[PDB]
């Protein structure tokens, strides 16, 4: 409770009812079973019947624990994740956090504060200052960010522009590295993890933001200029989200976060019920979370810029593959561990550092 | 064969010729059972409950193009089990296999045996 900042009764009722959404072992070796066929079949909804009499049974635990279940208010079911002052933060220290799998994801309030990007960065600024900054990006190879931007700063452009999160922009611009203050990330992150990915994405309000998905790696949001609010809910309460996989780097789920809360109460009730965690990152905030963290985002702010760092465990000693991180979701090490196509991927990576 | 399969937490002893998998706890019922199955002794399965997975023997689905497949047509039931067994299959979740016949055990993940 005291690793979240809950606000009112309801709220606190949503969070005390969480450990009875947690699957028991019999549960858990059918969920294995199906995400584990959900992958290798390729098949998002494997298993449907079984997912559908679980969340059914699910929902009637909490109809026992909670009598008056259907009372509570299902709009005020979002709790207020607590931030973090990294003035006085050591490697040490961070690495410790990041490997407790019971802390959730850390927000070092105001880190980025001091940056030229948090400082200058604007739509505005960066089209006349970046005109040869090229970033990996598609309509709905690489694109001029200046092309980029200025197409969402008219308001009568038919084209949106898809940034794909699978780049080395830091890699490709050196520069941007200080200038948007990754150096700090990197220190944070040195003898635990290396920068496998980093992507600058830039947006107006054409692209409302990211439904319901998580990842397999660790991962920085680094916000720039303008706000997104985040939901998240624990790793172990994924599975009301109907995941699944579109490969094993397109970790999915059905549930959209943009609906009606009153809404979701007819149709998802374990979601309308489920304790769910916001944050607003606003500029110079960084959000750190380790993998199979589901996670939902929604641009509030009518223009935003944020860049994103993906992490991969290393061995310096070594140079090779570290061990992978303590979770509170082990089952998806398993899954992802027995496909060839994410072995070969993960391997690639480690290639692509040296 | 019988399999030795983890799932996170919790390792499970997988009997796919009888249809029963049983999960593994930190009782003397459980550590005895899986020391038969290490040991290479006749396994004691009738001391622990006997499960099996939600999948209907009439399981349909579609894949990511959208082809239709049908469980007894497309995929056999016994192909759909070896994906969750097999080493060629779930290898991230293999902690060792046993020899029906002959009782001969292979090791894979010493780390996993003790849970
Ligand atoms: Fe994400």
């Amino acid at each position: 409770m005291e690793k979240y900042d809950i606000q009112s009764e309801t709220q606190r009722k949503a969070f005390d009812l969480m450990p009875h959404f947690f699957l028991d072992q019999e549960e858990q070796a059918n969920f294995h079973f199906m995400m584990h066929m959900r992958l290798l079949l390729n098949a998002p909804e494997f298993m449907a019947t079984f997912e559908r009499d679980l969340f059914e049974k699910k929902l009637a635990d909490l109809q026992a624990k909670c009598p008056d279940l259907a009372n509570m208010d299902c709009a005020d079911t979002f709790i207020k994740m607590k931030s973090y002052d990294f003035s006085n933060m050591d490697r040490h220290t961070f690495q410790h956090m990041i490997n407790d799998a019971s802390n959730p994801p850390i927000i070092a309030k105001g880190f980025l504060n001091d940056t030229k990007a948090v400082q200058q960065w604007t739509h505005e600024y960066l089209i006349e200052h970046y005109k040869d900054t090229e970033i990996i990006a598609v309509g709905y190879k690489k694109l001029k960010l200046e092309k980029i931007l200025r197409s969402q700063l008219d308001k009568d452009s038919k084209v949106s522009y898809y940034i794909n999160n699978s780049a080395e922009i830091f890699n490709d611009y050196p520069d941007l590295i200080d200038e948007v203050g990754a150096e700090k990330i990197l220190d944070l992150f040195y003898g635990h993890s290396a920068n496998s990915f980093s992507q600058l994405f830039v947006g107006n309000l054409r692209t409302w933001g990211t439904n319901w998905h998580q990842g397999n790696d660790i991962s920085c949001a680094l916000m720039i200029s303008g706000v997104k609010r985040w939901y998240f809910i624990d790793p172990r309460l994924g599975y009301i989200l109907r995941p699944f996989f579109d490969g094993a780097n397109g970790m999915s789920a059905k549930m959209d976060a943009r609906l009606d809360m009153n809404f979701h109460k007819i149709h998802s009730p374990l979601y309308a019920y489920a304790p769910k965690f916001y944050v607003d990152l606003e500029p110079g905030d960084v959000i750190f979370f380790t993998k199979y963290w589901p996670h939902a985002v929604i641009n509030t702010t009518p223009l935003q810029i944020m860049a994103n760092m993906r992490m991969t465990e290393v061995n310096l000693d070594t140079m090779t593959k570290g061990k992978d991180v303590p979770t509170l979701m082990p089952v998806y090490d398993n899954i992802l561990n027995s496909d060839p196509s994410f072995i070969k991927f993960k391997f690639d990576i480690f290639n692509n550092l040296g | 064969s019988e399999y030795l399969i983890n799932s996170g937490e919790f390792n499970m002893i997988v009997c796919p010729a009888d249809k029963a998998y049983y999960i593994l706890n930190d009782d003397r019922a459980s550590t005895e059972t899986l020391q038969e199955f290490l040991d290479g002794e006749k396994v004691q399965y009738h001391r622990l409950k006997p499960l099996w997975f939600k999948y209907r023997a009439d399981e349909s689905w579609q894949d990511l193009n959208k082809k239709e497949y049908r469980l007894g047509k497309e995929l056999s039931e016994a192909e759909l089990i070896d994906r969750f067994v097999l080493k060629a299959f779930n290898f991230g979740s293999l902690v060792a296999v046993r020899d029906s016949q002959t009782g001969a055990v292979k090791i894979f993940k010493r780390d996993k045996l003790k849970m």
